[PDB]
């Protein structure tokens, strides 16, 4: 049964507004003039005015930029001195722009490793979240990297981090508590699979007995 | 690249007032905007980062707001220290970019310029040059115009102007103007005049030499 | 206390290159990216690029690739910036700043002047004058190696002074200074300006005698 498909509108759109989205028509306009109006969130119930229509032509318009991370989808109902048609469900989908950076769940992550641990030993896990669409885009696909290690002894790279999981592991023998009891790592989480927006955090690794 | 429009460029206020400075960006940068303060002889000072987070050592009368494309730095109850230059910077994405800046200057009662004219010295005329210098000192506000009139005739060639910043002790502005000619081009005329047009007078202040 | 200390001012002819250095202290050096920012006179701040001190990893603003090279020396907590094939457009103040995103600490800046002019001593010219207050001055013209220092009566007379920022006139700088005294029925005192110009070893006094 012929229905209007979901209307997709990207967020963060620039001017000028109003901007046309879709036109709806009732073939009952053949006999006489029809008055169009829409209801729902974004037009009737809050929020208000985001989506409007002009009753003479039936052009569904948007009047201000959208934000997918607030309202991801709208559902409206189009209408036509008497009712002409049973209401039509008009679904509006806000498509994603990469406008949020990955954030670590905390600023400092604590972790501990045993001295003499063999390479591959899991030390700790850092975690970040990105608020963008991680199912239809890469705007939330996070890669983890190590930006620095302090100190650089016995080796410059005592640890590695898994690009996808954030697990930090030992890669080199020689961890010694009496020698170097603490390591500080700056970790970065970037979206677009590591090529996009980033933030940093700190991992503090204590070497135990 | 993220372009930033920072407005206004200049802003005059008094201690105790509240002022706002705005940055609009060309891309949605979420919250990642920072504000800095610049003062002569001091390294630049971070005030706010990530839109609204007050940096250590900064009093809370500095506050930031906004997210997306519109950001505001607000300074409540201005102290004399607050009168300075201010910049925003997006730290969302490479390449990092800055707003064009805002100069927060201190309000002051209007003041007419004290203007003095000086003919070329004996030594300079022996060297072969002739620079007539005109001073316009301790005026407010800073907006001012200078016309040079050599024997009643306006001349815009050979003029060099230089302005001070707002004075720290009395909040005024001063300006220096210098027409530069040579003995050959100089002694062909008799009278030389600079006239200053300023808010404080409906008719320009005139000082002349013969 | 964090501190970013930059190398001194550079005066070089066009076509040359300079290396500006910035030494960090008070924190773990490799924990934060270092940045270089350009600010031309009257113009706004411009980010040039950054370097990760841990591994020398760099990122440049496009229009500075081939103009700027960032390097690091971990053993001395110093970052370097090379500026190649210099032009007058490169004349600016250059700042280093700490931070992967925003810059919570800055250096005091390094001034770069790119010019083909030779070191020239200034010509000092008196500016002699009656109102109750009287304005005197002296003109400092035709020098290139910036800066100069103007004092009146060896700094004893200091209030009422306006030393104006220099102006570039045909590859040479000209500057003027003014001083106002409320001279009275007493015979007007003698007044001389003391122009110091370091880069030419020039100490000159010109006494202002009214015509
Ligand atoms: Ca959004
Ligand atoms: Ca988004
Ligand atoms: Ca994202």
């Amino acid at each position: 049964d012929w229905v209007i498909p979901p209307i997709s509108c990207p967020e963060n759109e620039k001017g000028p507004f109003p901007k046309n989205l879709v036109q709806i028509k009732s073939n009952k306009d053949k006999e006489g003039k029809v008055f169009y109006s829409i209801t729902g969130q974004g037009a009737d119930t809050p929020p208000v005015g985001v989506f409007i229509i002009e009753r003479e032509t039936g052009w569904l318009k948007v009047t201000e930029p959208l934000d997918r991370e607030r309202i991801a989808t709208y559902t409206l109902f189009s209408h036509a001195g008497n009712a002409v048609e049973d209401p039509m469900e008009i679904l509006i989908t806000v498509t994603d722009q990469n406008d949020n950076k990955p954030e670590f769940t905390q600023e400092v992550f604590k972790g501990s490793v045993m001295e003499g641990a063999l390479p591959g030993t899991s030390v700790m896990e850092v975690t970040a979240t990105d608020a963008d669409d991680d199912v239809n885009t890469y705007n939330a696909a996070i890669a983890y990297t190590i930006l620095s290690q302090d100190p650089e002894l016995p080796d410059k790279n005592m640890f590695t981090i898994n690009r996808n999981t954030g697990v930090i592991s030992v890669v080199t023998t020689g961890l010694d508590r009496e020698s170097f009891p603490t390591y500080t790592l700056v970790v970065q989480a970037a979206d677009l699979q590591g090529e996009g927006l980033s933030t940093t955090a700190t991992a503090v690794i204590t070497v135990t007995d | 690249d993220v372009q930033i429009t920072q407005s206004p460029s200049y802003l005059a206020a008094s201690p105790g007032e509240t002022i706002t400075i705005n940055c609009r960006t060309s891309k949605n940068i979420s919250k990642y905007l920072a504000w800095y303060q610049e003062k002569p002889g001091k390294t630049n000072k971070l005030l706010i980062y990530s839109g609204y987070t007050l940096q250590s050592g900064i009093p809370s009368r500095f506050s930031g707001s906004g997210s997306g494309t519109d950001f505001t730095l607000t300074i409540s109850s201005l102290e004399p220290e607050d009168f300075a230059m201010y910049y925003c910077q997006q730290h969302n994405e490479y390449p990092y970019t800055f707003g064009g800046g805002t100069k927060l200057e201190i309000k002051r009662a209007d003041a007419a310029p004290t203007v003095s004219i000086f003919p070329p010295s004996s030594e300079q005329l022996t060297s072969g040059g002739a620079s007539v210098v005109c001073f316009l000192n301790n005026f407010y506000p800073k907006d001012i115009n200078v016309k040079w009139k050599i024997d009643g005739s306006e001349r815009q060639n050979g003029v060099l102007n230089s302005w001070t910043d707002q004075d720290s002790k009395d909040s005024t502005y001063s300006m220096s103007s210098t027409l530069t000619l040579t003995k050959d081009e100089y002694e062909r005329h008799n009278s030389y005049t600079c006239e200053a047009t300023h808010k404080t007078s409906t008719s320009p202040i005139v000082k002349s030499f013969n | 206390e964090v501190q970013l200390q930059q190398s001194g001012p550079e005066l070089v002819k066009p076509g040359a290159s300079v290396k500006i250095s910035c030494k960090a202290s008070g924190y773990s050096f490799t924990g934060y990216f270092m940045n270089w920012v350009k600010q031309s006179h009257g113009k706004s701040l411009e980010w040039i690029g950054r370097i990760n001190p841990y591994n020398g990893d760099t990122f440049y603003k496009q229009r500075f690739k081939g103009k700027a090279t960032l390097t690091v020396d971990k053993s001395s907590s110093t970052v370097h910036m090379d500026l190649l094939s210099l032009t007058s457009e490169d004349s600016a103040v250059y700042y280093c700043g700490r931070g992967n995103y925003y810059f919570d600490y800055w250096g005091q800046g390094t001034t770069l002047t790119v010019s083909s002019a030779k070191t020239t001593p200034p010509s000092v010219y008196p500016l002699a004058p009656t109102n109750s207050m009287v304005t005197l001055g002296c003109l400092v013209k035709g020098y290139f190696p910036e800066p100069v220092t103007v004092t009146w009566n060896s700094g004893s007379l200091s209030s009422g002074v306006h030393t104006f920022p220099a102006v570039l006139q045909s590859d040479l700088y000209t500057l003027s200074s003014s001083v106002t005294v409320p001279s009275s029925p007493r015979p007007s005192e003698t007044v001389t300006c003391n122009v110091a110009h370091p880069a030419s070893s020039t100490k000159v006094d010109k006494k202002i005698v009214p015509r």
